[PDB]
């Protein structure tokens, strides 16, 4: 029994949390009251759910927001019975889309309170693997509070795995002009504290909904139900008796070659609208080829313009090894898939028999097989580059900086944060070159 | 034209293995603590001190504005007061200068009529040397 | 960020204030007795922002009614929604400022002030999570201008961590109550620059011109102009008083709109422009609604946005419409008019769609813009002030109250500096 | 609160007082005994425990003749004996006697009664002083009173109704002396002063009311109608009101330039029947024609510095703004370059009341324009010349010197008039 | 300003004084017993100016009767209104000055003076608001001239704040063969210039000429001349005796008429000129009244107003007439004769209209003018004085009484200076 503690910070984190936990429940047969009909019986589900004396199953999770609106919905909603009041934490006033206000001013008021419940939950654990942190790069809570939390977690839980699910900002759904500031300031503060982090580009999700799910104007409900699918695909092997990424340590070992380059790219397939004419289910070959198509990526970038340093294929459902090896063979003939000098050109492949699950009445159609490729490519540097430029445009004129300095931040911190981004960008370049000897 | 499969793990909910298309091209090789809680507190409390400082500085300026507000209200009091003081001394000096002039105007006008009486009796003396020192 | 404390100062403040209160009360399903009678849970979801829930069913505006002249108190109470307001929240003095900013700011206003701050304190301490303040007033008179600015300063001291938002009405010779408006306005702007976080520049020159030119009203009245004001106020406060993602509180709105502290003067816009009598007319499409962002004809401030550049813009669409169309149109406008948006503030145009339309229209759009073009409004006030000050005309009324010529010199200088700053960023290039 | 205290000095002041107070009573429904079966009339009338209403007024004269008529007349019951003050011997049309010799005897007595009327005031606005320039009481006693009022009541608003002398009705050759000495002594003590030229009134009665030989009764009934239009904004609560402070602020640009021109319209003889009803536009335009002016001068040749328009009766704001717009388009009507907008408006509900058996006809609406024009300098110039002609030969000076006055005082007075004349010139020069 | 203290000195003073008293008593409805029997409240409104009410439904003139000759006391008591005066007020000596100003002013007159001041004091202290004094006297005799000027001086000392008004009758060789009159007159004028505020110059040369030329009276008598005097006195006092705005008191009249202190000698005018016990009928029209009243033929002083310029003018119209017409006519006269009014005293012509006409006329006009033309009357007295003084004729009549030749030299000088002043303003230009 190797437990995982999930932390959801700010509106984005809490709402994706709601999608994730709703999906986990469906995947494990747990009803919204926590009651699981175990009546006729793999136990691995316990890495994510504590059991009570009543026989009910409680998520090893904490929901934090500097504001009560979103969590107040959780406590009146369908799953209000699943979570204990103590694990749903709220302040009265948000960080006003300002990293400073989240990290320095408002954050300090609730930090000890949050670590206290994390401590509690960190006890009911007979072999803690680490933490799964869900947050937006853009908002003041998701940026400012998360970076503050990550820092104290490193102190209290010295060298214990900390993994992120970070929402990369898209202008289509963006609510604040200052998101590039908060993005860079949080990335800088968090960098040394996170072991591995899966970025979810809101424009990528938005476009997949529009294209594959035929959604004219995608909503956070549509985005999150999609995100959840990938998150479930990633966490499956921890929550079921898997063989690949069976522990968090494995993620890091399997995908992170260097401490700073810890941002793997996620690609999921197939994404099909539920409200469409019946179709002859997709083959292992069809779904595999889809992993090398940028239209299915979780972050908008071009892996042609990059080199792989680690690749992982997570097959779900009706998948046979012979069909997977056949699919990989075909790809190599037709496509380059450049790796770095140091790594072998290949893939770590895991099959999880548990079929893919869908929220009934959802946008996604139920499939007999699916796949999520996790790949550490130098091409992800393109996502930092876009954000870094937007930062540069505003910082040159010090636009909005007074909001940050006003909350006790120093102008030098922006320089420090950006210099570290400049170094991260250079590290992706340096890593893609020839080795010597 | 050639591939290598390395079986990794077999379990209840699935199996894992590694596929090698080509080995690495290159074969010959390509931490900083911590942070302290005391260091976190130091940085957190430095910001709190810069924030409390700029709020205080702001409050000091609103305090300067009030001190000025009392001053203009004070100026208006001193102006209405000096106005009263000019008006009082002016009107008094004018009332004194007039009483003065006016009294003197009569002083001479009676003094001229007093000369008349002095001369009338004086004329009666000139007649005395004639009237009965006569006939 | 829940409750907002609303304040109305002077005749204009109270006139525009009452109008806002009747407009939003209808939108929220509140009749003049404070009783809710609507049919949408969306109406009450964020009612707490502007209303305090009173004993039983009833709702009471969190409004404070202020004036040095007692008459306006009765003018309000006699109004349609007069009996909705808390009787205690009526703070009225005995003698008006007599169109003199010095009297309202230093003499007769400094009185009424504390007694007003006690009402705000009573409202404020009652709040679970006070957002801040919303003041309505004119810059032309002596109460709204002089005293209103004193209030802002006294509130700022007591509540330095709260948002100070104002609906400041700008004077115009085209529709005026006093010969001294340039003095009163200049002295007020100086105070607004230093003490507010967000100010809506409602220009009477702009409203007169809308009524006269567009609406074809030969002789516009304060009713005709307040019809445009109420529309605008309803639009700019849609995000605050209904659930939504964008600029939902006063601080998040300030963070998205204010890049430099002093540059906090918004140019409100509105489409369609209608007359109190224009009881027709069935129309307006999404591209039709969108085109009016650059139409100077639609600005509540007397400046051409094409004469400057947008630092930041907020756009609110109301009524049932395709968000795809809205997003498409909104992109089309920015991509085709790239020369009126500063290149150095990426994605500076944020858009929101409220399903609930205002009364009278089936579809509407409100525009809140931080444009550098606002320097034209300040230049106009400045020239008017110079015309008078150059000759020291009417100055004795001001100095009589204890003010110095220096205070006038200082108020003008700050306004010239404010314009000089907008010009600085207007020219500013996104090149290294 | 906000009460006005009226002081009626000399024969002219007392008699106009009689007309005014008779008209106020009619306008408020107060019977000659002080009984009455708004609320704003309380700014002009104190109430007793008996329920009777008493004018906040004092009547002063150095001779008992005129005030003795008041105390035996129709309204003898309206005023308390204590507020009707009389001496035994008048100032013999000599300023020096009204100011020094005779005036000194009753000054303390009058200020005592004023101090008592001020004691019954919960928020005194100021004083309204009625006097002739010509008489020895009107000239000398008023200047002495003004001076004493400045001491006892500092900077408190003091406003005059001065009767400018006409030879047609003039009773003393020395009126230009008395006029200059009083203007000089009063200048610094008055905030605003409305002059009424007797030749202007005389001519309006002759022309408009068809009176062959106008009497003081005819003149005063007309003056009373203007004085009422000026006080209506204080005695009633209309659509727009102007207080004493507001007058000074909107009509006085500089302390010395405090002499607005009064113009009233319409003036119709109580005969005809077809002569009505005149529109807001018609009555407004009439304020700009010299045949309706209260002081004989030509504004065509001068420039306006401020204009105040006091409407009464059936008057709507829309109609007033329409009328002002048309004036703002008239090239013939020039304003100074230091005045972006020189207008101020007031509107009262009450049509002008007429004294039954009077000369004036009933009208549905009327207006009184108070305008500050450089053209009023023509009235000082005529008086200054008459002074010069006599002073050059020292004609009549001995009458003044005899009462303790100094010859150098006459030069001071004239030098100050020479400066006043130059100030009207300087102010019209529009100017770098 | 209510009460006026009236004084009559010498034969002339008493003769004209009695006549004034009977004239105004009739106008005010008072019969010789002092009892009021009129029928107009206007008659009594300002009765207090000249009459004391005194315990009893009757009215008593505030008049003091004076002379150094006893005869006149009886002459007045025998007159129609003789029994109206207070018996106590009759102050009469035994001597008679024998046309010696020195006797009247220094000798015999100084002896009676205190006894007179006794009566004025009693009258004056009785007044609620004393206006001042009104003396009637001749300048040609010893009592009226000499004692009258001593009286003015002594009353001036006791009451320095009051108005001193005189009706001074000027001597003429046409009416009196008395050779010393130029001396007496000259010595009196000197005193009048210094001690009076307003003097009506009633000239016997003018009255004789009116009676002889206009009235066609071959041999005019004091009765004939006094008829013109009474008419004039009734007119000039109308504003004082009846309610009205213009020159209603002695001081307000002085302020409007006297621009320079010494130039206080008024030229009175009357229209229509009539003889005693004469009923026209046919009352003059308004233009008739306005023109006639401005002729030299209508002046009670022997000067042509067309020979000089008016400093100030007061015009009183009596009877029922249109004030419009009066005002029109009055403007017409001063716009057409602009060369006779000083340009430097704007609006120097004031007019009043009393509804109550004098007895005998249905319409009349009185003119009070401060004209520079009055220098002709003073030049006439001066030439007559020099003719005599040059030869020191009669000087022992005065030196005998204790006077000096210097008192004479000084009196003449002041009169030459007075003329010289009127000439100064006659020539004076406005510019
Ligand atoms: N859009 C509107 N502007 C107005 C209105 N009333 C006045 N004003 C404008 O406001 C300024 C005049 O001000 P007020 O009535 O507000 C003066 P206030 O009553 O605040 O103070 P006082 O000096 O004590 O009278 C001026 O620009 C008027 O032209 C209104 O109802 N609507
Ligand atoms: N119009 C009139 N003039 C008169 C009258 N009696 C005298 N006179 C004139 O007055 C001057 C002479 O004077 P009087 O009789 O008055 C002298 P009086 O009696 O005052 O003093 P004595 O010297 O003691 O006689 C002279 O010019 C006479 O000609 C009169 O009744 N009427
Ligand atoms: N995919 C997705 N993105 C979200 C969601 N909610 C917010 N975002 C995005 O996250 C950013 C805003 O951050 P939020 O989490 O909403 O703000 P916050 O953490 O609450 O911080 P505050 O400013 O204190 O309110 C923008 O990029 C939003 O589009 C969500 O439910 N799903
Ligand atoms: N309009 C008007 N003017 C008047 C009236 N009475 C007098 N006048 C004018 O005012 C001046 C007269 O001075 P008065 O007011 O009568 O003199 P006084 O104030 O009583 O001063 P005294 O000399 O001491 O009597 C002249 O210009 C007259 O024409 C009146 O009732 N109405
Ligand atoms: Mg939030
Ligand atoms: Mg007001
Ligand atoms: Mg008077
Ligand atoms: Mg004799």
């Amino acid at each position: 029994m190797r437990e995982c503690i999930s932390i959801h910070v700010g509106q984005a984190g809490v709402q994706i949390g709601n999608a994730c936990w709703e999906l986990y429940c469906l995947e494990h047969g747990i009803q919204p009251d926590g009651q699981m009909p175990s009546d006729k019986t793999d136990d691995s589900f316990n890495t994510f759910f504590s059991e009570t004396g009543a026989g009910k199953h409680v998520p090893r999770a904490v929901f934090v927001d500097l504001e009560p609106t979103v969590i107040d919905e959780v406590r009146t909603g369908t799953y209000r019975q699943l979570f204990h009041p103590e694990q749903l934490i709220t302040g009265k006033e948000d960080a006003a889309n300002n990293y400073a206000r989240g990290h320095y001013t408002i954050g300090k008021e609730i930090i000890d309170l949050v670590l206290d419940r994390i401590r509690k939950l960190a006890d009911q654990c007979t072999g803690l693997q680490g933490f799964l942190v869900f947050h937006s790069f853009g908002g003041g809570t998701g940026s400012g509070f998360t970076s503050l939390l990550m820092e104290r977690l490193s102190v209290d839980y010295g060298k214990k795995s900390k993994l992120e699910f970070s929402i990369y900002p898209a202008p289509q759904v963006s609510t604040a002009v200052v998101e590039p500031y908060n993005s860079i300031l949080t990335t800088h503060t968090t960098l040394e504290h996170s072991d591995c982090a899966f970025m979810v580009d809101n424009e990528a999700i938005y476009d997949i909904c529009r294209r594959n799910l035929d959604i004219e104007r995608p909503t956070y409900t549509n985005l999150n139900r999609l995100i959840s699918q990938i998150v479930s695909s990633i966490t499956a092997s921890l929550r079921f008796d898997g063989a690949l990424n069976v522990d968090l340590t494995e993620f890091q070992t399997n995908l992170v070659p260097y401490p700073r380059i810890h941002f793997p790219l996620a690609t999921y397939a197939p994404v099909i609208s539920a409200e469409k004419a019946y179709h002859e289910q997709l083959s292992v070959a069809e779904i595999t080829n889809a992993c090398f198509e940028p239209a299915n990526q979780m972050v908008k970038c071009d892996p042609r313009h990059g080199k792989y340093m680690a690749c992982c294929l997570l097959y779900r459902g009706d998948v046979v090894p012979k069909d997977v090896n056949a699919a990989i063979a075909t790809i190599k003939t037709k496509r380059s898939i450049q790796f770095v000098d140091w790594c072998p050109t290949g893939f770590k492949v895991g099959i999880n028999y548990q079929p893919p699950t869908v929220v009934p009445g959802g946008d996604l159609a139920k499939v007999q097989r699916a796949v999520c490729m996790l790949s550490n490519t130098t091409a992800i540097a393109e996502a930092w580059a876009r954000l870094d430029h937007k930062f540069d445009l505003m910082y040159a004129k010090r636009a909005f900086v007074h909001w940050y300095v006003g909350e006790g931040m120093e102008e030098g911190e922006f320089s420090e944060a950006r210099e570290d981004m400049a170094a991260l960008e250079k590290d992706y370049e340096e890593v893609g070159v020839d080795s010597v000897e | 034209a050639d591939m290598e499969v390395i079986e990794l793990n077999k379990a209840t909910s699935g199996q894992s293995w590694e596929v090698i298309l080509k080995p690495p091209s290159f074969d010959g090789v390509p931490r900083r603590r911590d942070p302290s809680l005391e260091e976190i507190q130091k940085k957190l409390e430095a910001a709190e001190e810069r924030r409390k400082y700029q709020e205080a500085e702001l409050l000091k300026h609103l305090a300067e504005k009030r001190e000025h507000e009392r001053e203009v209200i004070q100026k208006a009091i001193e102006e209405n007061n000096n106005f009263i003081k000019m008006a009082k001394e002016k009107l008094a000096q004018k009332m004194e200068s007039n009483k003065e002039n006016r009294e003197a105007h009569l002083a001479a006008m009676l003094e001229r009529l007093q000369e008349k009486d002095k001369h009338a009796e004086e004329v009666r003396k000139n007649k005395e040397l004639k009237e009965e020192a006569s006939r | 960020m829940r409750e907002i404390v609303h304040i109305q100062a002077g005749q204009c403040g109270n006139q525009i204030g009452a109008k806002f209160w009747e407009v939003i009360s209808d939108e929220h399903g509140i009749d003049p007795t404070g009783s809710y009678h609507g049919d949408s849970d969306l109406q009450l979801e964020r009612i707490n922002v502007y209303y305090n829930e009173a004993t039983g069913n009833k709702y009471v505006p969190r409004a404070i009614l202020v004036d040095l002249e007692p008459g306006t108190m009765d003018s309000v109470r006699s109004g349609p929604f007069g009996q909705i307001f808390r009787p205690d929240n009526f703070v009225f003095g005995q003698s008006g400022a007599g169109n003199n900013w010095a009297k309202g700011h230093y003499t007769e206003g400094a009185e009424l002030v504390d007694s007003v701050l006690d009402v705000v304190r009573k409202e404020s301490e009652s709040c679970d999570c006070l957002q801040g303040f919303q003041l309505t007033h004119s810059l032309g008179g002596g109460t709204g201008s002089g005293m209103g600015t004193l209030l802002i300063s006294k509130i700022r001291e007591e509540y330095p961590d709260r948002i100070m938002n104002t609906f400041s009405v700008m004077p115009s010779p085209k529709v005026s109550d006093t010969v001294v408006e340039p003095y009163n306005a200049t002295l007020s702007v100086h105070q607004l620059v230093e003490n507010t976080d967000e100010t809506y520049s409602i220009d009477n020159e702009a409203l007169y011109d809308i009524c006269f030119r567009t609406l074809k009203l030969t002789t516009p009245t304060y009713g005709d102009l307040n019809h445009l004001v109420s529309a605008t106020m309803s639009g700019v406060t849609t995000c605050l008083r209904f659930p939504g993602q964008l600029n939902a509180d006063l601080r998040k709105l300030a963070v998205n709109m204010v890049p430099f502290p002093r540059l906090h003067f918004f140019m409100p816009g509105f489409a369609p422009l209608t007359s109190r009598g224009s009881q027709q007319y069935r129309a307006l499409t999404v591209p039709e609604l969108t085109q009016q962002m650059f139409d100077s004809k639609n600005m509540m401030a007397a400046c051409d946005p094409r004469h400057g550049r947008y630092l930041t813009v907020a756009t609110i669409f109301r009524g049932r419409m395709s968000m795809k169309e809205v997003d498409e149109q909104m992109l089309n406008i920015q991509n085709k008019n790239s020369s009126y948006f500063v290149e150095w503030i990426p994605n500076n145009v944020k858009t929101a769609v409220c399903d609930i339309p205002p009364r009278g229209l089936k579809m509407s759009s409100t525009f809140i813009g931080n444009s550098t073009a606002i320097q034209e409004l300040f230049k106009r006030i400045s020239e008017q002030f110079t015309a008078m000050f150059r000759r020291k005309a009417f100055l004795h009324w001001y100095t009589g109250e204890g003010m110095d010529e220096m205070e006038f010199t200082e108020a003008e200088s700050n306004m010239n500096d404010l314009v000089s700053e907008y010009q600085q960023y207007q020219d500013a290039t996104a090149d290294e």
